[PDB]
Order: C-alpha cells, then sequence, then structure tokens
RNA sequence: UGGGAGAGGGUGGUGGAAUUCCCGGAGUAGCGGUGAAAUGCGCAGAUACCGGGAGGAACGCCGAUGGCGAAGGCAGCCACCUGGUCCACCCGUGACGCUGAGGCGCGAAAGCGUGGGGAGCAAACCGGAUUAGAUACCCGGGUAGUCCACGCCCUAAACGAUGCGCGCUAGGUCUCUGGGUCUCCUGGGGGCCGAAGCUAACGCGUUAAGCGCGCCGCCUGGGGAGUACGGCCGCAAGGC
C-alpha cells in the first residue's frame, strides 16, 4: 500500500502542499520510509527536505501522540 | 528423568475399601516394608474414629485428603543474581503425594502414644481443617500467594 | 583436622608443620577447608605434593611437581589459590543479565 | 468531585507510578510500586503496576470519578498490566494514549545508556 | 559550452523534541536505584501530573550494505560566500606530463593559553555497594573538560594495518549518481561472488594483493627502546 500511487503528479519540492505531504508522515508524525513511500533514493532525499521546511513554517508536525 | 515423562505406578485397591488411594496411604505409613502392619494401624485408625464419630472412616478419610492438597506451591528459581520462591500450580499427582505425606508426618508429631491413634486423629482434624497437616498446606498456599508478583517467572 | 601422609618417605614435624602453614594461605577465602589431605611423595624426577580439599562449594584436587619439595608445595599452593578463587567467584560471572 | 478525568501512567523498568487527575490535569489521587507496598525491584513487576493502577482507581472511584483518559509513558513491564488494570477497574477508559518522552537527539545520556 | 549529485568547507541566522533548574497550580508517602541492595532524595511536601520561564548541548523519523572530502572528518532547516567532482558536446591549447628529498598547509580526541559559556555528561575526587580484599567493574554525588572565539599542541588501531600515476588481463550480482534510443546500453563511484594469475596460508582478484613501467616513503631477529645523548620544535604536557 505505498503513498506514491496514491497520488498522481505532485510536485516534490512544494513546501506548501501539506495535503499532499502530510500522507508521507506516519500516524505518529515521524517520516516515513522508501518502503512506505516508494520513493527512489533520490526522490526521497528531496522529499524529506521539504517535509522539514513544512515543519518549520508550522504546516506538519514535529510529532504526534500515539492513539491506541 | 531426561529422556521421557515416567509412568505413574497404578496401585492395587486396598482389600478393604477397594481404594487405590487408601492403599497410598497405608504405603505412606509402611516404615521398613512392614504392610501388615501398616495395614493394621490404617484399619485400626478406621475403626478409632468411627467409635469417636459415628461416620464412614473412608468419608473421613477422603474429606481430610482434600483439605490437605496444597493448590499452589512455591517453586525456587534462580534468575539472576537471586533466587526467587516462583508461585506454581500443584498438579493432582502432587497434590496428593503431598496431602498423604504431610498427613503421616503431621500425624507422627503428635502426643499421644499409638501410631493408629495418631493417624486417627490427625484424619479428623484434617477433615474438620486443624491440625498440623492443614496448616502446612495453608502455608505452602500462603507462600505463594505472598509472591503473585514472581507469577510470570513461571516456566 | 588436618592430615598429611608422606608416602614411602620420612618427614618430621617440622617439614609436617611447614605444609600446615602453607595451606594456611587458604584461610584468606575466608571459607571452610573441610578435611585438607596432602600427600608428599618422591618421584625421580623431583617431589610430588597432592592435595584434595573439599569446601562449601566444591572440591580442590591438586598436583606440585619439583626437584624442591618446598617449591613442589608452594607450586601445590598456587595450584590451589586459583581453583579456590574460582570457586568462589565464578557464581558472581553471569549476575547480569 | 470529578466525573472524568485523565490517568497518568509513568512505567520504568524500576516501577511503575499511577497518578489520575482531573481534566485540567490536576492530580486528585496517585499510586505505585511503593504505595501498595512493594520495595525494591518487586516495583517493576507486572503485578505491581496491576495493585497499583488498580488501588489508583478505587481512591479516584471515591471521588466520583467514572471516565478516565489513558496517558501511558515509558517501556515498563508493567505498562501493559495497568492499562488493563484501568479497564478491569470500573473506569470508562474513553481514550489510551501514549506519550512516552523521546528526544530528537538531546542531551548525552549517562554512561549505561550508550 | 551546457548540465548533475552531495552530512565537502566557511559565515550569519533560525526550528522543534528532550534533560536540568526556577516560578505558579494540584496532590501524598514514598521516589530513585540494582543482579539484589545501600548511599542519596522526600512530610522543611519528593516522585508522578498541568501551566509559565530560563539556559546550554545535540539534531529523532528521513537514514541505507547510502552520500561528500586528500586525510583528519562532515548530519535539523534557511541564506550568503566558497572547494572538489561527474557527465554530455568533441569546440580551443598542443606533451603544457608522472612522481616528488627538502619546504609549506591541513591534521580525530585528549591537552595548553586568554576570554566567554556550562543544561546534560563526566577524568580527578567523595560516598554506597560488590568482594577474601575492590584505590575497579555497578550505584548516588562531583570539578576540570565536553561547547564558542582567537592562539597553541601535531598525536592515533591518523587502518583498507594496502604510497601516487598510467597501461594491460573473464564475467555474475546489488547499489549511488550522470548521459542515451530508457529493453538495455554507456560513463563515474560504492559493495558482494568469482575467470586467469597471485599468495606461506588466510586471502586478493578491472576499487588487485594479477601482469608491467615511472617516482617517492619504508623494512633488515626479539628485548633494551621510540629509551639515552645531541639537535630542532613546544607555554607546558610533550613531539620529531
Ligand atoms: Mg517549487
Ligand atoms: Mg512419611
Ligand atoms: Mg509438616
Ligand atoms: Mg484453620
Ligand atoms: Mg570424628
Ligand atoms: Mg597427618
Ligand atoms: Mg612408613
Ligand atoms: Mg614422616
Ligand atoms: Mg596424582
Ligand atoms: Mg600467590
Ligand atoms: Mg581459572
Ligand atoms: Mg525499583
Ligand atoms: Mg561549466
Ligand atoms: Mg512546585
Ligand atoms: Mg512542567
Ligand atoms: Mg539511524
Ligand atoms: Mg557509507
Ligand atoms: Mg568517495
Ligand atoms: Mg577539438
Ligand atoms: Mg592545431
Ligand atoms: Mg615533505
Ligand atoms: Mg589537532
Ligand atoms: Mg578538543
Ligand atoms: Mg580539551
Ligand atoms: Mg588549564
Ligand atoms: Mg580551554
Ligand atoms: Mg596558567
Ligand atoms: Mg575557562
Ligand atoms: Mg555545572
Ligand atoms: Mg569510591
Ligand atoms: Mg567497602
Ligand atoms: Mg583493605
Ligand atoms: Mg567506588
Ligand atoms: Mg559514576
Ligand atoms: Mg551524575
Ligand atoms: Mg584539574
Ligand atoms: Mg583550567
Ligand atoms: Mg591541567
Ligand atoms: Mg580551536
Ligand atoms: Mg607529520
Ligand atoms: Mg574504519
Ligand atoms: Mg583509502
Ligand atoms: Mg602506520
Ligand atoms: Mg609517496
Ligand atoms: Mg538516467
Ligand atoms: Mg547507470
Ligand atoms: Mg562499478
Ligand atoms: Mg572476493
Ligand atoms: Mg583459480
Ligand atoms: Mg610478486
Ligand atoms: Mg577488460
Ligand atoms: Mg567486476
Ligand atoms: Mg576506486
Ligand atoms: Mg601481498
Ligand atoms: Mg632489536
Ligand atoms: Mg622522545
Ligand atoms: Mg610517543
Ligand atoms: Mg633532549
Ligand atoms: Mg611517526
Amino acid at each position: 500500500a505505498k503513498v506514491k500511487a496514491t497520488l498522481g503528479e505532485f510536485d516534490l519540492r512544494d513546501y506548501r502542499n501539506v495535503e499532499v505531504l502530510k500522507r508521507f508522515l506516519s500516524e505518529t508524525g515521524k517520516i516515513l520510509p522508501r518502503r512506505r513511500t516508494g520513493l527512489s533514493a533520490k526522490e526521497q532525499r528531496i522529499l524529506a527536505k521539504t517535509i522539514k521546511r513544512a515543519r518549520i513554517l508550522g504546516l506538519l508536525p514535529f510529532t504526534e501522540k500515539l492513539v491506541r | 528423568a531426561r529422556r521421557r515423562r515416567a509412568e505413574v505406578r497404578q496401585l492395587q485397591p486396598d482389600l478393604v475399601y477397594g481404594d487405590v488411594l487408601v492403599t497410598a496411604f497405608i504405603n505412606k505409613i509402611m516404615r521398613d516394608g512392614k504392610k501388615n502392619l501398616a495395614a493394621r494401624i490404617f484399619y485400626d485408625a478406621c475403626k478409632i474414629i468411627q467409635e469417636k464419630t459415628g461416620q464412614e472412616p473412608l468419608k473421613v478419610f477422603k474429606q481430610a485428603v482434600e483439605n490437605v492438597k496444597p493448590r499452589m506451591e512455591v517453586r525456587s528459581r534462580r534468575v539472576g543474581g537471586a533466587n526467587y520462591q516462583v508461585p506454581m500450580e500443584v498438579s493432582p499427582r502432587r497434590q496428593q503425594s503431598l496431602a498423604l505425606r504431610w498427613l503421616v508426618q503431621a500425624a507422627n508429631q503428635r502426643p499421644e502414644r499409638r501410631a493408629a491413634v495418631r493417624i486417627a486423629h490427625e484424619l479428623m482434624d484434617a477433615a474438620e481443617g486443624k491440625g498440623g497437616a492443614v496448616k502446612k498446606k495453608e502455608d505452602v498456599e500462603r507462600m505463594a500467594e505472598a509472591n503473585r508478583a514472581y507469577a510470570h517467572y513461571r516456566w | 583436622t588436618m592430615n598429611i601422609t608422606s608416602k614411602q618417605m620420612e618427614i618430621t614435624p617440622a617439614i609436617r608443620q611447614h605444609v600446615a602453614d602453607r595451606l594456611a594461605k587458604l584461610e584468606k577465602w575466608q571459607t571452610h577447608l573441610i578435611n585438607p589431605h596432602i600427600i608428599l611423595s618422591k618421584e625421580p624426577q623431583g617431589f610430588v605434593a597432592d592435595a584434595t580439599i573439599n569446601t562449601p562449594n566444591g572440591v580442590l584436587v591438586a598436583s606440585g611437581k619439583h626437584e624442591d619439595m618446598y617449591t613442589a608445595i608452594n607450586e601445590l599452593i598456587n595450584k590451589l589459590e586459583r581453583q579456590l578463587n574460582k570457586l568462589q567467584h565464578k557464581g558472581e560471572a553471569r549476575r547480569a543479565a | 468531585q470529578v466525573a472524568s478525568g485523565r490517568a497518568y501512567i509513568h512505567a520504568s523498568y524500576n516501577n511503575t507510578i499511577v497518578t489520575i487527575t482531573d481534566p485540567d490535569g490536576n492530580p486528585i489521587t496517585w499510586s505505585s510500586g511503593g504505595v501498595i507496598g512493594y520495595k525494591g525491584s518487586r516495583k517493576g513487576t507486572p503485578y505491581a503496576a496491576q495493585l497499583a493502577a488498580l488501588d489508583a482507581a478505587k481512591k479516584a472511584m471515591a471521588y466520583g470519578m467514572q471516565s478516565v483518559d489513558v496517558i501511558v509513558r515509558g517501556t515498563g513491564a508493567g505498562r501493559e498490566q495497568a492499562i488493563r488494570a484501568l479497564q478491569a477497574s470500573g473506569l470508562q477508559v474513553k481514550s489510551i494514549v501514549d506519550d512516552t518522552p523521546v528526544p530528537h537527539n538531546g542531551c548525552r545520556p549517562k554512561k549505561k545508556f550508550r
């Protein structure tokens, strides 16, 4: 159930697109591994980087509590 | 032993009541392989408890047994650098052995002068829930509950 | 108490007492030395000092050998100590986990 | 008196501490491996947590508490059993969340964690 | 000329989690710690919980058998300044090359000097355990230091224990990153298994420890000893 499949064209570099980016975050707020995002090495590197910017803008969490 | 789980000896039912449990008790009474002596002592005791309290000796005996059976016991296990007294359930086979063992031993700590009498009376108290035999059982159980916290170390 | 055997040899009370003062080093470990038994003996190569001692945590068995009967005894003591120290501390090794 | 509140489970390898609060987060009651009577390493056992969670729940319900939200911190052995005991206490356990503190690589830990 | 990847370096900013402390609230009989304990902390209100604040250090997930650098080494994010490097085009120069004694520069940690900073951690130190003893291991404390600027020190299992450059000698497979026409092909890295060959063996094998050429460094039984003496360097420690 790899996240990259559930989306069409998106900008790997768009740090404002909270809606797309929040897909690549686990339920605990963490950045998802390649095995969940289906991204290549090169694309994952861009994803991580723009996720971190979005967190600094306040658009994505750094962490979330885990509900059971 | 190491290879297989040994086989429980099936005893021969006793001549007077047809009971494997009675036979077992007899053997526990039996010193030096003098089973005739052992047999008398029990049956003599069976006579006595009838005189003192008119019921079925067999019923008394069996009630006394069920009262001395420890349902839970502690068995040590040295985990790490300390020996924990781990609480364990007793197998029915073992419950029996301990019950009959404590019955005879507690009997033979009693002050009255004849064995048949001691065996009689202890079986009477244990039936009613008194006597050193039941005290043993109560204690063993209390130790187990006392260490309920270590019940996850159970193997 | 402590027994000493001199196999096919004669020794003196002095020598016997020496051995007792030498075994005494084991008292260091503050554990019970139960029936220590020393056997002194002569091979063609030199002397042999044997010993069997039991303690609450095991047995000590050692043989010392040397041209000089005293050195033979001293090496016996050295081998006995190393054993006694293992007997007294081996259990501590696995206290964790 | 507070009908609803929170249950905090601080569960470490050495002990389990349970403190029931009000909805704002202010403690009504608390209990632990020490309170129900254990000393030493015994306080870190699952059973300890169980007695602790119960005694804390019992005390709490005595103030009218009925529902709680369970907040869990720590990787102790007595963790799940505390959660268990809260459920099996008579309180509603409206929710269960783990809020265990984890650094994003902050302070150098003591020697034993390296 | 046109592009690419990257924890390469320097400078200035800036974000969140967590630890500690301080303030306010709420609450009570323990908390902490270990193999088990004790020291320690706590009714002078600790621990656990909520809100507020201060401050230093390190950057979770991404993260990898990954990337970059000559080596040491480099990891939140932003910007500026700046190095190396790869590719495609095959456009220009016309042997302008290789190595390199000396020299010069860089060089983890610890250490030093002057000044700041100090949350956590922690040599020395103090105490509790353990133990026959325990100047240790474990536990509770704890100062330098760990951090910043500038200046020194110049060491190391500074390792691939493998100098640099070039040419040549089966392939299989995983991977990073370019260019194709995108099946796959071809460059440059990073691994693994292996042709021939090498090797005392273990192993190495187009990232050679194979086959060759060039230049440099180095070895010549173990200890004494990286010591002494001399010299040079260093504030010292101590280095060569
Ligand atoms: Mg954009
Ligand atoms: Mg008996
Ligand atoms: Mg008894
Ligand atoms: Mg009673
Ligand atoms: Mg005698
Ligand atoms: Mg003698
Ligand atoms: Mg003789
Ligand atoms: Mg003699
Ligand atoms: Mg011999
Ligand atoms: Mg010696
Ligand atoms: Mg040994
Ligand atoms: Mg504890
Ligand atoms: Mg260019
Ligand atoms: Mg306060
Ligand atoms: Mg707070
Ligand atoms: Mg990682
Ligand atoms: Mg790597
Ligand atoms: Mg490289
Ligand atoms: Mg041209
Ligand atoms: Mg021309
Ligand atoms: Mg030079
Ligand atoms: Mg340096
Ligand atoms: Mg330094
Ligand atoms: Mg320093
Ligand atoms: Mg100084
Ligand atoms: Mg300094
Ligand atoms: Mg000075
Ligand atoms: Mg200073
Ligand atoms: Mg300080
Ligand atoms: Mg000390
Ligand atoms: Mg001491
Ligand atoms: Mg001393
Ligand atoms: Mg100490
Ligand atoms: Mg310490
Ligand atoms: Mg400390
Ligand atoms: Mg100092
Ligand atoms: Mg100083
Ligand atoms: Mg100094
Ligand atoms: Mg500096
Ligand atoms: Mg040098
Ligand atoms: Mg290495
Ligand atoms: Mg290299
Ligand atoms: Mg070297
Ligand atoms: Mg060279
Ligand atoms: Mg491509
Ligand atoms: Mg390629
Ligand atoms: Mg390759
Ligand atoms: Mg190979
Ligand atoms: Mg071959
Ligand atoms: Mg050769
Ligand atoms: Mg070829
Ligand atoms: Mg190859
Ligand atoms: Mg290479
Ligand atoms: Mg070679
Ligand atoms: Mg030499
Ligand atoms: Mg020197
Ligand atoms: Mg040196
Ligand atoms: Mg000199
Ligand atoms: Mg050198």
